């Protein structure tokens, strides 16, 4: 009886950098858990249809990845939203179909301006729709 | 069991007309959703979760649309008209009931439906089985 | 025995009280009446795993703040002078019978959004337990 179920928002306070995998630090959920607040990827043990989000809190341009893959991963879609001498929130979303040990998560590219705090917080979420 | 769900993207997408195509499917479990038409097709009756996450520059307004019998059901919009030529995703979503048959698409305004073509970023349209009946 | 979703939305021109609750007043769909639009909560009648979303549209600052039983969970803020975008945010929580969720704004707190341009709320039971 497959409950998994991830969300987890980025308290982490330090610049990213090109291809660097976003870690969400702090898990608000994590069922079943296949998500690691360690690293910031979900890794597929039940395989099956899966929806991902994320909605991320921005004081500039901002561009991620979603990253999908075994061992070496491969980007699914490239997000972008762009802020000038503003503050944003933007979002992406993607039901994927995984196999057992494909890992999914957020990658950071040279448009890095994220911001995870109270008030203005930045989460990654996962959730299995039906395993098989 | 049915398990019905997909995600689709732009990339090259047929121009015409207001409802908005996403040409390129992620996902598409039991083929509910038609990437010629930008059109998903409801086989399981049941309550359904569609979202998207759509890509401008300029002027947007899309609505998540349905049809029932092959009539069209309008329904809230979103927008975004910072309009400055810089990336900007509009979002919406909404649980829809739907019966065998009902059809469910996005349509952008006539007036404000700038959406971004090119490699740099993505639009997406998905949608799922939340329960059936 | 039971299932849970809606989605509901804020049907009036006139945005919140600034640091307030915010309240949905018309339903999409509401079939376990999980949603109460006379209090603008959501309360748990079936335990377990849920998804909540919305996307909220206006024309001047807005945050958005998700409470869970009295308790701030998170919150997304976005900027914008005269012209239109969308706020959105969410997150999965296991609640318990009688936990309530809503949403409030802070002292930003504009939903007002142009012609064409709404705000919803929505949850759902993924994971009855
Ligand atoms: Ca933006």
């Amino acid at each position: 009886t497959q409950k998994i179920a991830f969300s987890a928002t980025r308290t982490i306070n330090v610049p990213l950098r090109r291809d660097q995998t976003i870690r969400f630090d702090h898990v608000i959920t994590n069922m079943n858990n296949n998500y690691e607040p360690r690293s910031g990827k979900f890794t597929c043990k039940v395989p099956g249809l899966y929806y991902f989000t994320y909605h991320a809190s921005s004081r500039g341009n901002l561009c991620v990845n979603l990253m999908r893959g075994r061992e070496r991963a491969q980007k699914v879609v490239t997000f972008c939203d762009y802020a000038y001498n503003t503050f944003q929130v933007t979002t992406g979303g993607m039901v994927l179909k995984l196999e057992q040990g494909e890992n999914v998560f957020l990658q950071a590219t040279d448009k890095n301006s994220l911001l995870g705090m109270e008030g203005a917080n930045s989460i990654f979420s996962g959730f299995l729709l039906f395993p098989d | 069991q049915p398990r019905p769900a997909f995600s689709a993207i732009r990339r090259n997408p047929p121009m015409g007309g207001n409802v908005v195509i996403f040409d390129t499917v992620i996902t598409n479990q039991e083929e509910p959703y038609q990437n010629h038409s930008g059109r998903f097709v409801c086989t399981v009756p049941g309550y359904y979760y569609f979202t998207f996450q759509v890509l401008s520059q300029w002027e947007i307004c899309l609505s998540i649309v349905s049809s029932s019998r092959g009539q069209v059901r309008r329904s809230l919009g979103f927008c975004d008209t910072t309009n400055k030529g810089l990336f900007q995703v509009v979002s919406g979503g909404m649980v829809l009931q739907l019966q065998q048959g009902d059809q469910v698409w996005v349509e952008k305004d006539p007036k404000k439906g700038h959406i971004y073509q090119g490699s740099e970023a993505d639009s997406v349209f998905s949608g799922f089985l939340i329960f059936p009946s | 025995k039971f299932q849970s979703v809606f989605t509901v939305t804020r049907q009036t021109h006139q945005p919140p009280a600034p640091n307030s609750l915010i309240r949905f007043n018309a339903v999409l769909t509401n079939p376990q009446g999980d949603y109460d639009t006379s209090t603008g909560k959501f309360t748990c009648k079936v335990p377990g795993l849920y998804y909540f979303v919305y996307h909220a549209s206006h024309t001047a600052n807005l945050c958005v703040l998700l409470y869970r039983s009295g308790v701030k969970v998170v919150t997304f803020c976005g900027h914008t002078s005269k012209t239109n975008q969308v706020n959105s945010g969410g997150v999965l929580l296991r609640l318990q019978v009688g936990e309530e969720v809503w949403l409030a704004v802070n002292d930003y707190y504009d939903m007002v959004g142009i012609q064409g341009s709404d705000s919803v709320f929505s949850g759902f039971l993924l994971f009855p337990d």
